[PDB]
């Protein structure tokens, strides 16, 4: 898998989160904690 | 009537000796001479196989005695109080019959090397032996009630 | 009735079962049927107030195939044992191993044992021996035959499996060396009493159940 | 909508989730068709049983949660019309379909069969 | 929740064209 | 009265899915719109009332 | 009349002797283990079946007086309760004499091993028989209901 | 009425019982013929031998068979049970002691050509239990037409 | 009415006993096969061969499912309880002897050549329990006549 | 009907038979572990003790349970208290069933190292609520049982 | 009326208890285990016997919420929804007490050597609670319906 | 009658979803036991676990085709068709399945030493696969009549 | 009518439950062993024990929804199509968690030595879905065609 621009798996980061969304506002703390780890990320 | 009660009669004997039989059939399995000899523990070795038939010989008469209050005809009532009284013996001879089988067959083979364990292994089948005296006891209790029904 | 096809089908199921339980393993016995027949059997006597019985009059059947078939199938498995210890002798000696095959004779006398009373446990019919509870009565004669046939079946079943297993261990006879066979022969002759003691007696206690008109 | 009790919200979620996976099913199919490129081939002829299948099954259900006045269909629509479809050729309708109305069986179980 | 990515590896992958598109989709947004 | 109208007149009516793009990661940022408001369409509200009964059973 | 409440004499007689006879046969198989090594705690680890063997007057006591109080007809009030309450007893004296046999084997042959263990093990099989106690007293409780039959 | 199973019990018991001793002859053959091929022959009677018992459950299935679908009664099903229960048990125990004494035999004859005769003799003789449960199935199934 | 349970026996003991028996012939069938990468079609036999009685059970199966109306009598769903499980325990004892008898017919093989015959023979002739059984069964299902 | 007898004697069976497995295990492990160090034996007798004490609670309610039996016996007053006693029977012996491998494993771990006294007496301690919850059930069980005819 | 609703409601309690001793054993076996070994894991090792105790009180408050929807006088279609849901919570958790039993010993018994794989130890310790809490809540959502009959 | 259509519909079903898994397990014991000496082997031992598990759709169509034919009401006689044809289907599936199984296992693991043996698993599977095909086309013409009443 | 299908509902989540259990504590026994050789091979290991027990939502979600189905008043033939979807759920669930396992048990070990095993092992894992929802949908079905009037 070390093609330039397909197929690499470009339809995932669309079809897997919203897919993947749907079994779950219990969103709100995800949305919080994976919030905190975009200023996390660094450290 | 059904005429229900007579199985408890022949029913007495039957754990009683199967208790005897397991008791005379586990004391009489294992070795007992070390080289050549023995201790002269082949006379002590013969007291468990009457204490394993002291149970059927005293369930024996709980048997006579609820073949005697049988009869040829009897109704439900006095049937009914007279069937259960055997199941009691015979379970007691089966569970002291075994009890005194394990005791014997242990009290054998460590009494082949050593007949210093006679002591307590005699004073074991025979405090164990009780269960048919009761069950006799509680069986002729039972069966003294039973006579004369109508 | 339901008790000719729920007994037709326990026995067939219970001998599936337990001519595979020998087997190789394809199927094994249901061991949660001796529990569930024990609690809906006490469960079912205590409550409510009544006598659980079965009532049949005499089933014609089980007397003269099951006393043959008991006897054949009891008699044709002692020579099992008996077979493979001869021939698994081989050549390690040509001593009266190959010359005791008079008890393979004995437990073939297994087979007609029992036979011979079901040939005679009828009599000029073949669906009613005597006299049933459907349009006559006396249905005892034909009650008692099925009890009779069994008690013979297993009595010459027993005796055949004693005398196959006296067969077996008198195919050999020594552990070691310079041994001798007869002694294991008179024990093994001894055994072969009991199928025509229990046959005689079996069938003498059982009465007749034939001459039905 | 709003979830109170069950029996309720069941029916718009069970046919949801196939409307929605129906256009990730379509877009996956168009995403493999567009690939791949004189070296065309093996991929316009599939995606067409499970497109008249779930375009019918998906169609009815649409349409069954627009049908109100009577016209519509309780058990389920959507389910029973796909799962009516595919054992009877000579059917008519079952249930709550529109005014066609056995052509669409046959040309599922023709176009499916080819 | 791993069910539509299991699903969506396995099942989508086939129409599609492994673990390839979950490292794909992260190294997407850093590249 | 249903929610395909509504997700029709919006994503139909709004921008088409197109058209421009950025000029680095145009491809998943191209991309990831037309899914989130294909996903965003199909989370309509079509709920009940159209046959819903409530309080069963 | 119909009656089924004449097991309940032998069943606390029979679950009460096979719990005695375990128990006397795991503490004579521990002692006749022990008595080939030491042969003076032979004596001493005498008195565990005795101790044990008391759990069957209990059940004897509870069938003699299951048994004594019955009459002469039978009722719905009187079946079924002999059955249970000596079953209770019954269930309590085997549950007491099957941890009173490991606990006595166990205590045979780790007293055989090491000393100070009598005390534990008697303290233990003498703490034991708490179970039958209140078996026996829940059985005399439900004894004293099976009269009056109507 | 449940001759059924009656009748098709024989040929159950029978082919369980010809499988098995044809699966241990078969496996006994096949595992002294490995050392000798001439004894391949001499150790093949075997599955012949307990390959011919099915005849008699087969023959005493359709005698039974033959007389069920046009006459029956509830004293005319009840032969059948034990007639087909007498050659499946038979033919089962035939089998059974066919397989290890044919397995015994092999490995006697495949020992030295003398246990061989005796081998093919205990075999050959062995039949003598399930032609006397044949005649039994036989003669109950000839005495099934007395009424009607 | 409640035949069905013997039509699906039939083909229930049949696909039993040949999976049994393809089972038992390829858990004989990679060892021999380990051994010597030479025979891979002679020892497939046994395959086909407990997988060619399943057709007995499918055609009766087949067959009896055909009798089937909307009326019938408790006469008619006796003798098809009893002939499918005949031909069910026929065909499952068949291909039970057929996956020892093709495991030792291959084991016996792969070291003699020779020794192919006796296990082909012995696997061609230990499927007469299902072609009697199905015979019977073909039979009593012929021989079954009841309405009402 | 008049069967609840069995039933209603069956609970200090269920924790009689728990408490005896737990004594007996509790005996084996301190019987094991006095072989070693005869220096604490005393503290693996709290076991036995512990384990024990789960028979009270069927005996209160197999005495509460026989104390509320009316005159007659029919079939209302035999279903509950079978259940009621079944259950506090089976959670005694349960909790029996596990205080016997929490008492065999600290009393067996006690040889080596004594620091997991805590720890055991703590899991063994704490291991005594499914007596106090069938007890509890078999009374609201019992509790339901009222006006028997 | 039969009134035997009593038996989904002493089934739970009974699964419950079963399943919930099993794994406190089977926890504290693991964890008196492995205390021995290493002193340094006891207050880590405490989490299996309290999240395997938990699953008592599902049972527990299933049979106490059910004892109350019984009824004074019991009818013959009453005790259905309360034995499935009674048999579904105590499966549930007996399936859930069994699994945290193997989870909590694998779990101390891993985690007594290498102590890193003490979340991954705790993640799935806790994700086998969820069987407890659908079973309760199905028999929590079969008793509701349990009272709007009779 | 009520109903008793559902009890083949429900085994056969859950027949082939067990003789799958069964036969998934074993396949994938063996694949994932023998993956980790030959790599190289892993995508050819994986044929056996997607083979297998293909076996659960003939059971799943014929558990659809027969309950697309039960609604709310229902007569008698397709509960005897039904029963058997998903009985026969069931029966087929799990031989199917228990025979895919051990070949599937056997295979994999005698795939290792000699890479030669990969054609005659394929076809012991493939022409073991038709046993279940053969139960689905018995249950798929028994449940044609099926739908005649009702 | 009795309106005894409740057990029909309840029969899934026992056998889903149990098999979920089975299938997380045979894949939890194996993953702390297999997480003592490698630090980082615990959260690639630890997706067997959510796989196994992700397969109760079926029986969960099947129980409760043929839980408020029932309600007060049932009919005759409703209470046995729900019999046939819940245990062929609950024996598909059940299977497909027994060899989920001790495939994941031998994929955790065969994964544990070599790292490039785990995208086979979880490949071979993941195909196990299709039968429990092959079965949740037959379940599903035929829970749909119970009720049909409001």
């Amino acid at each position: 898998a070390q093609y330039r621009e397909i197929n690499a798996g470009l339809p995932t980061i669309v079809t897997f989160p919203f897919m993947f969304a749907i079994m779950f506002g219990h969103g709100f703390l995800m949305t919080l904690a994976a919030l905190s780890l975009v200023l996390n990320e660094k450290k | 009537a059904p005429f229900f009660g007579a199985i408890g009669c022949a029913s007495a004997i039957i754990f009683t000796s199967l208790g005897a039989a397991y008791g005379t059939a586990k004391s009489g399995v294992g070795i007992c001479a070390t080289c050549v000899l023995r201790p002269d523990l082949l006379f002590k070795n013969i007291v468990p196989v009457i204490m394993a038939g002291i149970i059927a010989i005293y369930g024996l008469v709980v048997s006579v005695l609820v073949c005697y209050s049988l009869g040829q005809k009897q109704a439900l009532y006095t049937g009914f109080i007279q069937l259960g009284a055997g199941l009691s013996v015979g379970l007691s001879g089966l569970a002291a019959g075994f009890a005194i089988g394990i005791v014997g067959d242990a009290g054998v083979r460590g009494s082949s090397q050593q007949p210093r364990l006679f002591v307590g292994m005699i004073l074991i089948l025979i405090f164990a032996e009780v269960l048919g005296l009761y069950g006799l006891i509680v069986a002729l209790l039972l069966n003294s009630r039973a006579t004369q029904d109508v | 009735m339901n008790k000719e096809s729920k007994d037709d089908d326990m026995s067939l199921g219970k001998f599936s079962f337990s001519h595979f339980l020998y087997y190789l393993v394809l199927i094994v016995v249901i061991v949660y049927g001796l529990y569930k027949l024990f609690t809906g059997h006490g469960s079912d006597i205590n409550f409510g107030k009544f006598l659980l019985r079965t009532s049949p009059y005499m089933w014609a059947n089980l007397g003269i195939a099951l006393c043959v078939g008991l006897s054949v199938v009891g008699a044709a498995w002692g020579i099992f044992i008996t077979g493979s210890s001869m021939i698994g002798a081989g050549v390690r000696a040509p001593r009266i191993t190959t010359k005791n095959l008079i008890s393979i004779i004995f437990c073939e006398v297994v087979a007609i044992y029992g036979l011979i009373i079901a040939i005679v446990f009828s009599s000029k019919l073949t669906v009613a021996t005597a006299e049933n509870m459907y349009s006559k009565s006396n249905l005892y004669t034909g009650y008692s035959l099925f009890w009779a046939g069994i008690t013979v079946g297993a009595s010459n079943l027993i005796c055949g499996i004693a005398v196959g297993i006296t067969g077996a261990t008198a195919a050999i006879s020594d552990a070691a060396d310079s041994a001798l066979f007869v002694k294991i022969l008179v024990i093994e002759i001894f055994g072969s009493i009991l199928g025509l003691l229990g046959l005689i007696v079996g069938l003498l206690m059982a009465g007749k159940a034939s001459e039905f008109q | 909508g709003t979830e109170n009790a069950l029996l309720f919200s069941n029916s718009y979620k069970m046919k949801l989730s196939i409307l929605m996976g129906f256009i990730h099913m379509t877009y996956s199919y168009f995403f493999s068709l567009a690939n791949h490129l004189d070296i065309i081939g093996n991929f316009i002829p599939g995606l067409l049983f499970m497109q008249g299948i779930f375009g019918y099954l998906s169609v009815c259900i649409v349409y069954k949660w627009a049908v109100d006045w009577v016209k519509d269909g309780k058990p389920a629509p959507g389910l029973l019309n796909m799962l009516i479809n595919m054992f009877l050729s000579p059917g008519t309708i079952d249930d709550e379909l529109y005014p066609h109305q056995a052509k669409v069986q046959v040309f599922l179980l023709l176009m499916a069969l080819v | 929740s791993a069910m539509l990515h299991s699903l969506r590896l396995h099942w989508v992958e086939s129409m599609s064209k492994p673990y390839e598109p979950f490292a794909f989709e992260y190294k997407d947004m850093e590249v | 009265y249903t929610v395909v109208g509504v997700f029709i007149v919006v994503s139909a009516m709004s921008v088409l899915f197109w058209i421009m793009a950025p000029k680095n990661n145009q491809a998943v940022w191209r991309s990831t719109v037309i899914l989130t408001l294909a996903m965003m369409f199909l989370m309509w509200a079509i709920t009940f009332l159209c046959q819903l009964h409530p309080l069963v059973a």
